[PDB]
RNA sequence: AGGCGGCCGCCCCCUCGCCCGUCACGCACCGCACGUUCGUGGGGAACCUGGCGCUAAACCAUUCGUAGACGACCUGCUUCUGGGUCGGGGUUUCGUACGUAGCAGAGCAGCUCCCUCGCUGCGAUCUAUUGAAAGUCAGCCCUCGACACAAGGGUUUGUC
RNA sequence: GUACCCAUAUCCGCAGCAGGUCUCCAAGGUGAACAGCCUCUGGCAUGUUGGAACAAUGUAGGUAAGGGAAGUCGGCAAGC
């Protein structure tokens, strides 16, 4: 889904600076990745094999 | 989620951010409240009790 | 091979969505036939005139949202079909709809 | 873009595994070509025999929506942490349901314990029950509360 | 002469063709009205087909924050 963030901006030389900024921000659920396989590649004169 | 294949500063990457408020209003419609305790404390008792 | 009878609360308002006004009420009948064929298992479904009145009591586009039905499965005789069993769906009226669920009826 | 070659310990034989010399034979098919080859040349269906092993997967159907003109794509299906249908809540949309009662209510009509707001009936609305009632996934979330469902079929697919 | 149709199916138009063809009878409510809408007597199965989904494009209908004709030959269409 998507939410807001009220964010302090530490970027000097702007009207944005030292003020709160509301932004359109997405959320991505990421479960941990279970390692299964190993693949090797050989440099060929047509690419990778 | 792929790592960036080049390194850039640009005064847009590698800045310490400060999160202040992340809203959790009702996205199924127009959101009116933040938390369930705040919603119950604002609306008071109903026929559910 | 059973002769069982169960009541149900079909929700036609959430089984029909995005259907036009001149065809909203006839789709409810095919949906009741599909629900009876899915639950009881036989293809042969016969609904009654009381259920016909209960569906068509408010026109073609103001279909009532929830209908309490009773499904009885019986056998067929006197040069019967290849489907020996058939679901006779009948209508039973009820004032309220809350806290009602599937009830086996003797 | 790999399968033949080199080394060592043994194996059943061969000191003619080749050139120089002697000897006698094997079809000498009597003038005739397409002959000798890397060939135990490549692929397909079967036939009889030994040893070592294998015991599936797609497509339809049904469901699904993150997908669709139709095809196509991503999905679910175990008898126990499976799914579906009801119900329960969470969220939301509209705005306070029917009924009840009122010494609230523009007023009007009727009766007499002639009644110091006397009583009754009609009467737009209002008040309390009332942030009430109603819908809420079919493309929202959780449910181990209740019901049945679950290996149930049709078609096809092998490498000397 | 006396049946029957007198018609979006008995007539004409090559046809069970959104075309054309002369008349009488006329209810209740709202409403000035034989206007428009909903009912009653009386007829009908939606007009030579049904089922599933709601893609592009189209045909008819309705909207859209701010500007109000700046588009277009022209306020064409639509709307007040
Ligand atoms: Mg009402
Ligand atoms: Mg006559
Ligand atoms: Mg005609
Ligand atoms: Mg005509
Ligand atoms: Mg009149
Ligand atoms: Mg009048
Ligand atoms: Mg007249
Ligand atoms: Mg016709
Ligand atoms: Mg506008
Ligand atoms: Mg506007
Ligand atoms: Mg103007
Ligand atoms: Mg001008
Ligand atoms: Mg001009
Ligand atoms: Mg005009
Ligand atoms: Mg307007």
């Amino acid at each position: 889904g998507m939410t807001h963030i009220v964010r302090e901006v530490d970027r000097p030389g702007s009207k944005v600076n030292k003020k709160e900024v509301v932004e359109a921000v997405t959320i991505v659920e990421t479960p941990p990745m279970v390692v299964v396989g190993i693949v090797g590649y050989v440099e060929t004169p047509r690419g990778l094999r | 989620l792929r790592k960036s294949l080049l390194v850039q500063t640009k005064r847009r990457a590698l800045e310490k951010i400060d999160l202040k408020f992340i809203d959790t209003t009702s996205k199924f419609g127009h959101g009116r409240f933040q938390t369930m305790e705040e919603k119950k404390a604002f609306m008071g008792p109903l026929k559910k009790d | 091979n059973e002769v069982v009878t169960r009541e149900y609360t079909i929700n036609i308002h959430k089984r029909i969505h995005g259907v036009g006004f001149k065809k909203r009420a006839p789709r409810a009948l095919k949906e009741i036939r599909k629900f009876a064929m899915k639950e009881m298992g036989t293809p042969d479904v016969r609904i009654d005139t009381r259920l016909n009145k209960a569906v068509w009591a408010k026109g073609i586009r103001n279909v009532p949202y929830r209908i309490r039905v009773r499904l009885s499965r019986k056998r067929n005789e006197d040069e019967d079909s290849p489907n020996k069993l058939y679901t006779l769906v009948t209508y039973v009226p009820v004032t309220t709809f809350k806290n009602l669920q599937t009830v086996n009826v003797d």
